């Protein structure tokens, strides 16, 4: 064949960390359809949020939005525990159907969105442009923004041992695990991720005996 | 790693 019809951009969802994660790369042929199954980043989350994007920038709010829905109901549960599938399908009319199913509850929410819909051929030239010249930014961010879930993760999960520990962390090491997870929330709200790695590491020197229990 | 956004 000489020509088809293909989607023009990658099209996804916002992660965690404000990241766009794509579930159809661009110039994939229509129609077509793939499902990828995500989760929770906190413990309890009983109500999450599918938000569509069209675009091929790593910040979800560069790229181009096509709706929205929520997934209410869910069992609040650990984080990492909820098996949440998400299905975009495109028919061969160009229409896309975005689906969220949580598998313990069986919840399910929907959305269909109109083929005319997103970015015009030059907003499309553009798009491609704008990520190629942004390329390694784009990168360094969505490092960064692994870095930040896992620092987040790492403040959490240190709390919960403090707090689990009680009486039998000395006071001296209880002192210095508060001191250093202070300098790891502070450095987790900036851009630099060494910075943020490196407060991890001053916390792990400090976290031993809590971690002896 | 596949995590959706944490609540609002």
């Amino acid at each position: 064949v000489l020509l088809l019809d293909v989607t023009p951009l990658s099209l996804g969802i916002e992660t965690m960390g404000g990241v766009m994660t794509t579930l159809i790369a661009k110039n994939t042929t229509i129609p077509t359809k793939h499902s990828q199954v995500f989760s929770t980043a906190e413990d309890n989350q009983s109500a999450v949020t599918i938000h569509v994007l069209q675009g091929e920038r790593k910040r979800a709010a560069d790229n181009k939005s096509l709706g929205q829905f929520n997934l209410d109901g869910i069992n609040p549960a650990p984080r990492g525990m909820p098996q949440i599938e998400v299905t975009f399908d495109i028919d061969a009319d160009g229409i896309l159907h975005v689906s969220a199913k949580d598998k313990n509850s069986g919840k399910e929410q929907k959305i269909t969105i109109k083929a005319s819909s997103g970015l015009n051929e030059d907003e499309i030239q553009k798009m491609v442009r704008d990520a190629e010249a942004n390329a390694e930014a784009d990168r360094k961010f969505e490092e960064l923004v692994q870095t930040r879930n896992q620092g987040d993760h790492l403040l959490h999960s240190t709390r919960k041992q403090v707090e689990e520990a009680g009486d039998k962390l000395p006071a001296d090491d209880k002192t210095a695990i508060e001191s250093a997870l202070t300098a790891l929330e502070t450095a987790l709200k900036g851009e630099d991720k060494a910075a943020i790695e490196a407060k991890m590491q001053e916390l792990a020197q400090v976290s031993q005996k809590l971690m002896e229990i | 790693l596949y995590a959706a956004p944490r609540p609002t």
